[PDB]
């Protein structure tokens, strides 16, 4: 409905699509996993690093959609391609709905969803049984299965915490990575998989 | 499955320094989970002892310098899983909590883990391949040098060659838990 010249929404929608195809294609699942892992290690608060990491997976993006990395460097006027890939008209940090934070969060949700698809009934039930904080810590327990969610490897991922109970339960408060809403949707997926 | 939960606490000093455990510790210390309780002493009376028995059947305790019960032993050595664990109140060591003294006692008892009290200051650390625990005071009772003490205790989760030590401390409005891990070399 809007008028935004940058590719922010494109990459979001492209990742949505690539994930549907990956439910069959194993080689694509592993390629997409790597891509998403690379986005998640990157700091969304650092616009330069974040443009660079999306930029360096150009082979992968071209396979799906050549329009994602398209830049029509016509004549000697307008921006350069080097300069374009470091700029807002490629991917802008102050986007009102798909800024780099939102894409980083989206990539986290997609990474868990990607590994959930082929995971066993016990795993899906663990997703359902746990509250959001227990769930985040459970995802960390399954690494790399549901992604490499751990300090260092996913940016903004917090140190594990322990409930004041006998015995303690592991919990994780990384709402900036996997929001309570993301977990709710992860749960919805786990349910759908148990109904297949 | 395979794990054993050991509550480690002491220096309650009930009733002469505190009337009770903090409401938040009471609430969380439920029966039917803990297998063994190792108490560093100075519960002070039978009332506290009978409370510990509500939490677990197997209660081990050593004599603190204010304990009413003269039947408790000075020290105790107890084997849990693969770990030999020594227990002593710690007023016997001078200066209090001294590392050279605690080290000597570890070697004297021949224990993998040495639990002691008396300082009202929680400890958990590896020193020279051996492990040392002080649960602090579960009531936050004043010691000889200080009031304004943080109530605390420890739960050990023992499995195989490994002991996971959880320290519970009441700080402001929350019980904060820390996790330290120790493997037998």
């Amino acid at each position: 409905e809007y008028i935004r010249m940058a590719k922010n929404k494109e990459f979001f929608d492209a990742l949505e699509e690539i994930a549907e195809s990956a439910k069959n294609d194993e080689t694509l699942r592993n390629e997409l996993a790597k891509v998403l892992d690379d986005i998640l290690k990157t700091d969304p608060s650092d616009p330069e690093a974040f443009r660079k990491i999306v930029a360096e997976h150009q082979e992968f993006w071209d396979e799906h959609d050549p329009s994602l990395m398209e830049f029509n460097e016509g004549r000697f006027f307008g921006k350069s391609r080097k300069q374009y890939l470091k700029s807002d008209d490629f991917l802008n940090s102050t986007d009102p709905t798909y800024n780099f934070q939102k894409l980083h969060q989206f990539a986290a949700e997609q990474r868990v969803k990607l590994g959930l698809e082929k995971s066993d009934t016990d795993t899906l039930v663990a997703i359902l049984k746990n509250n959001p904080e227990e769930c985040r810590a459970y995802i960390e327990s399954k690494k790399p299965g549901l992604g490499n969610f751990s300090e260092g490897n996913v940016h903004g991922w917090l140190k594990e915490e322990y409930t004041p109970t006998i015995p303690p339960k592991a919990i994780n408060k990384s709402t900036g990575v996997l929001s309570d809403e993301a977990i709710k949707r992860i749960k919805e997926q786990a349910r759908d998989l148990l109904l297949l | 499955a395979g794990h054993r939960l050991v509550l480690v606490l002491g220096d309650l000093h009930i009733p002469h320094r505190c009337n009770s455990l903090p409401a938040k510790f009471k609430k969380l210390l439920v029966p039917g989970k803990i297998q063994h309780i190792l108490c560093t002493g100075n519960l002070c009376t039978k009332e506290s002892y009978d409370y510990l028995k509500t939490l677990a059947g197997d209660v081990h305790i050593v004599r603190g310098d204010f304990d009413e019960n003269l039947n408790y032993p000075e020290q105790k050595v107890v084997t849990v899983g693969q770990f030999k664990i020594g227990l002593i109140h710690g007023h016997q060591v001078i200066p209090w909590g001294d590392m050279a003294s605690l080290a000597l006692l570890q070697r004297q008892f021949d224990v993998d883990i040495l639990i002691s009290g008396h300082t009202h200051k929680f400890e958990a650390f590896e020193h020279e391949n051996k492990f040392y625990i002080n649960p602090g005071s579960a009531t936050g009772a004043y010691n000889a040098l200080e009031t304004n003490i943080i109530p605390s205790f420890v739960l050990m989760d023992i499995q195989a060659s490994t002991v996971v030590t959880y320290v519970y401390q009441l700080i402001g409005d929350d019980v904060k838990v820390e996790r330290i891990e120790y493997k037998k070399p």
